[PDB]
């Protein structure tokens, strides 16, 4: 018996290092029962004449296997993907040596398609070792909009969360545009010092520019790339002092051949030993139908491990890619990359060449950077924030207390009342009061400066789905914190599970709870009254749409039926709904106490009703991962042992 | 499972023992799907209080139902699957006449046809991708057929078929986009051969 063996190459000597290699195996095993016979065909740039020949040269023999490699010149980088589909029709094997692409990964398209050398994607397996080696968390990465950039993207997230860690933000870009400088922009200002990208030569080099004239390549800044990023044009771009990867056998054609020739008479002869052996279809033309071994073939060629590769033992993983990759690291020092260590199939060992980092130093540096200029979000609420327009100076006429002490006044930017009717030009109005207040407080005891703007919509938010019920996400100041455009949540907010559940919350500064205005028997009697317990249409009651008091009403499932009228007469503001209620236009507001009897004990003109009937505390809720958390709590509870806010309630609640 | 020719069924088996769902939902190919179903026939998980769910996929000819293929088993599919193949045909032709000519109503000019196989021309003829999105958005004969940006028909209305008490296939329902309508308010949970169950 005969069997076949094919191989797409161009070099011409490489055809018949490849014969040479079929005869070694059968120095290696023997052919007396088992003949072997090689066959070789040559990649065209045309894929359908290549693919023309594949289908009447390859198939027109029985042919058991196929092999390719990358041609020379970097056009058409899936030229394999033509045999891929030939071999997938009958379901035949197919090997790639060369491909770093994780397009021929898939094995939805690609059936029985197996890959020697790991995708570039798979490179990312080496940045989580490096996370290792530095023990860094404060990852940014920047990925191109390519499949191969989405593909590595999930694989380095997968392998950042299985140890419970998430990167801090990921930027995508469209290949081969400019102007990346802009999204630079949005990631130049993050706390974070290490950087990841992925992108391809030209992208890589654009970047470099981009990053080179941004004055990235500084101290702290750091970042990690593959082998095409860093090479050519690529290379001509990177600065200096820039750590690179390299694989182990990059370039040594003949050695790829020499292994796959190798593993596949491995896997041939173990398929020899079994029965029911089917001939491969011979010709295209007259057969139409599966081929019985090749899954056979696929499933002993998974479990096929090769020992006997030149460049060590080839085994292959659940995909068909060879386990415990052989990599190094290099330091490009003056335009060349040296070694600074070797990656064996799960580690790094440094040899020499201590790091030079791109900042001019040796040492390793932090890959952090934490910033003393924070961002400050607020929504306007006149009990706890005051909000007047500033007069031609910048800045508005400020006046002193009745104690004589100044109001002390931020520059707050708001888009001129923002709203359908407003021109959303966001001038800088002043905002005081008591928020501000213990804001300077705690910012003066953590000497801390400070960035200080109102929220743009001007609404709380709430998880809903985006817009035709796609996925759910945050709007109001929980979207710009879980996008990160502020870092602390300075507003008389309610604490609640679903915001705790993303947000985490300090130690409430303050205790309060919900009550009802109306004007001026008929006396509501707070929230158990059958004009509210049963929902009626001659009333009218209802609060903030994307609020905290919305969250209530819909967990309490008992209560949907007012939630339904909630729907109806939900406002946007409070002052709007103030007005309505001294104009009667609504019977009774909902909302939290502390505003609400400030607001009585102020104009007397409306009544509150209703005890506190959930407790419940305004802190200051900001992010999970900062370490002002604790900081923040104990300074806020230190005030509160020193009557701080007792006496700021004195300045702004009390004596009304 | 692994449900190739020569598995083995005490692997599998013993699995299938180790199951204990009254609610089922597989994926599989047909093939695939035949020999399952015969292992659980063997397994005994076939009964009227069983239930198993399967997407398109291991499903052949809608008109040629398996003998192995239980009775009780439902699906969802496209309602143009009992139009004849003439129909479905007309209707490509119609989405890309409609096409065509929505790309006239916007220049005036045909879609530039493509070339053949001795080259391949680079760039992507722009006139090429507005006639593809003048194709995103396709209605005809009150059904909608605009396709996804992945490159298949999104937002679709479907039918829910069931193979019936005779081993025939039949719609039980439709999936109208936001709407769910269906027959039987309870299945009918035949004996293993026929004749429902009442439940207790
Ligand atoms: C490319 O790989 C081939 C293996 O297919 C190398 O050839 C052998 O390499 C080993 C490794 O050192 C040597 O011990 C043998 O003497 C080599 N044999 C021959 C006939 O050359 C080859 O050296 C590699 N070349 C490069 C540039 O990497
Ligand atoms: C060459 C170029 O397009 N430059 C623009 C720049 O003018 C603009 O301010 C910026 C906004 O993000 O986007 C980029
Ligand atoms: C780079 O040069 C200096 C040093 O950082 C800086 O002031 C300048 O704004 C930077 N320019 C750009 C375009 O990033
Ligand atoms: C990977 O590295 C090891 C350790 O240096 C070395 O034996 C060889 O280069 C590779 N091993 C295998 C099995 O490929
Ligand atoms: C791979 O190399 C690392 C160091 O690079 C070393 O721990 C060992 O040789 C290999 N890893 C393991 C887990 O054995
Ligand atoms: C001033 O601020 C810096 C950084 O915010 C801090 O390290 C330092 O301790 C502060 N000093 C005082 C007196 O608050
Ligand atoms: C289809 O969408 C295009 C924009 O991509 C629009 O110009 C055209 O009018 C639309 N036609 C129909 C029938 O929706």
């Amino acid at each position: 018996k005969i069997v076949n063996i094919g191989a797409v190459l161009s070099t011409r000597k490489h055809e018949q290092m490849f014969r040479e290699a079929v005869n070694q195996a059968n120095k290696r095993h023997g052919s007396w029962k088992i003949q072997l016979n090689a066959t070789s065909v040559t990649h065209k740039p045309n894929a359908i004449q290549m693919a023309l020949s594949v289908c009447e040269d390859l198939i027109s023999s029985q042919v058991y296997a196929i092999l390719v490699s990358h041609p020379p010149t970097p056009n058409d980088h899936f030229t394999p993907t033509p045999v891929s589909y030939t071999a997938g029709f009958y379901r035949i094997p197919v090997l790639g040596l060369t491909t770093r692409m994780s397009i021929y990964s898939d094995k939805s398209i690609h059936l029985s398609f197996l890959r020697t050398v790991p995708p570039y994607s798979h490179q990312s397996s080496v940045w989580f070792e490096m996370m290792r080696v530095y023990n860094w968390n404060h990852i940014i990465l920047l990925v191109s909009d390519d499949h191969e950039g989405r593909a590595a993207q999930k694989r380095l997230e997968t392998l950042l969360e299985e140890r419970e860690s998430k990167a801090e933000k990921v930027l995508q870009f469209d290949p081969g545009t400019k102007n990346v400088t802009a999204l630079l922009m949005e990631a130049r200002e993050l706390e974070a010092r290490v950087i990841i990208l992925s992108a391809s030569e030209d992208d890589a080099a654009t970047v470099y520019r981009a990053a080179a004239m941004l004055n990235m390549t500084g101290s702290g800044y750091v970042w990690l790339v593959g082998e095409r990023e860093i090479s050519g044009n690529a290379l001509r771009y990177a600065p200096d002092g820039i750590i690179g990867l390299q694989l182990i056998n990059g370039k040594n054609e003949s050695a790829h051949i020499s292994d796959a020739v190798g593993v596949v008479a491995q896997a041939v002869h173990e398929l020899l030993e079994k029965e029911n052996i089917t001939d491969p279809p011979r010709g295209c033309v007259g057969n139409t139908n599966i081929w019985k071994t090749g899954p056979l073939f696929k499933r002993v060629l998974m479990s096929s491990k090769y020992a006997d590769g030149v460049t060590g033992r080839v085994e292959f993983n659940e995909d068909g890619d060879r386990k415990f990759a052989n990599y190094s690291i290099m330091n490009l020092q003056n335009r060349k990359l040296v070694q600074v260590g070797i990656y064996n199939g799960t580690h790094v060992i440094p040899n020499d060449r201590k790091i030079i980092w791109p900042g001019g130093e040796t040492e390793k540096p932090r890959g952090y950077q934490m910033s003393t200029r924070l961002k400050i979000v607020t929504i306007h609420q006149e009990p706890f924030v005051y909000v007047k327009p500033t007069m031609s100076d910048g800045t508005c006429k400020e006046e002193f207390t009745v104690n004589g002490d100044p109001v002390k006044k931020v520059i707050c930017t708001g888009p001129n009342d923002t709203s359908p009717g407003s021109p959303r030009h966001t001038v800088p109005q002043c905002c005081y009061g008591f928020c501000i207040d213990l804001l300077i407080k705690l910012a003066r005891t953590m000497n801390f400066t400070y960035e200080v703007h109102l929220v743009a919509d001007g609404k709380f938010g709430t998880q809903e789905r985006v817009n035709n019920s796609n996925k759910k996400e945050w709007n109001g100041m929980m979207g710009e914190l879980l996008s990160g455009q502020a870092d602390m949540i300075v507003a008389p907010l309610t604490i609640n599970n679903e915001r705790a559940q993303y947000i985490e919350f300090s130690k409430p500064f303050k205790y309060q709870g919900l009550t009802i205005l109306v004007k001026k028997e008929e006396r509501i009697t707070g929230i158990n009254d059958p004009r509210l317990r049963n929902p009626s249409d001659k009333f009218i009651y209802a609060t903030v749409k994307q609020s905290s008091v919305d969250i209530y009403f819909r967990r309490q499932v008992e209560l949907s039926t007012m939630y339904r009228h909630m729907e109806k007469h939900n406002y946007e503001s409070a002052a709007e709904a103030i007005q309505a209620v001294r104009d009667n236009k609504l019977h009774a507001f909902i909302w939290d106490s502390a505003v609400l009897e400030f607001e009585a004990s102020q104009k007397c003109d409306l009544v509150t009703t209703g005890e506190l009937f959930f407790r419940s505390g305004f802190g200051i809720g900001m992010r999970k991962d900062s370490p002002w958390k604790q900081n923040v709590s104990l300074s806020i509870l230190k005030s509160h042992e020193n009557g701080f806010m007792e006496d700021l309630d004195k300045t702004w609640v009390r004596y009304q | 499972l692994e449900l190739g020719p020569g598995g083995p069924r005490a692997r599998t088996q013993r699995l299938l023992r180790q199951v204990d769902a009254p609610v089922l939902v597989a994926y599989c190919s047909r093939e695939e799907a035949e020999v399952l179903f015969a292992e659980a026939a063997q397994a005994g998980l076939v009964g009227p209080g069983h239930v198993w769910l399967v997407p398109n996929l291991a499903l052949g000819s809608t008109d040629a139902p398996p003998a192995a293929f239980p009775v009780g088993l439902i699906s969802v599919v496209t309602e143009s699957w009992r139009l004849s193949l003439r129909q479905k045909v007309r209707d490509g032709v119609a989405i890309l006449a409609l096409g065509a000519h929505s790309y006239r109503r916007q220049y005036g000019t045909l879609p530039a046809p493509a070339g053949d196989c001795r080259s391949h021309p680079g760039p992507v003829s722009p006139a090429r991708e507005a006639f593809y999105r003048h194709l995103l958005n396709v209605t005809w004969e009150g059904r909608d057929f605009s396709f996804s940006p992945g490159g298949y028909l999104v937002r679709p209305t479907m039918v829910v078929i069931a193979l019936n008490r005779h081993r025939l296939w039949e719609m039980v329902g439709r999936w109208d986009h936001g709407v769910l309508y269906m027959k039987y308010p309870v299945w009918p949970r035949y004996s293993t051969s026929l004749q429902p169950v009442v439940d207790s």
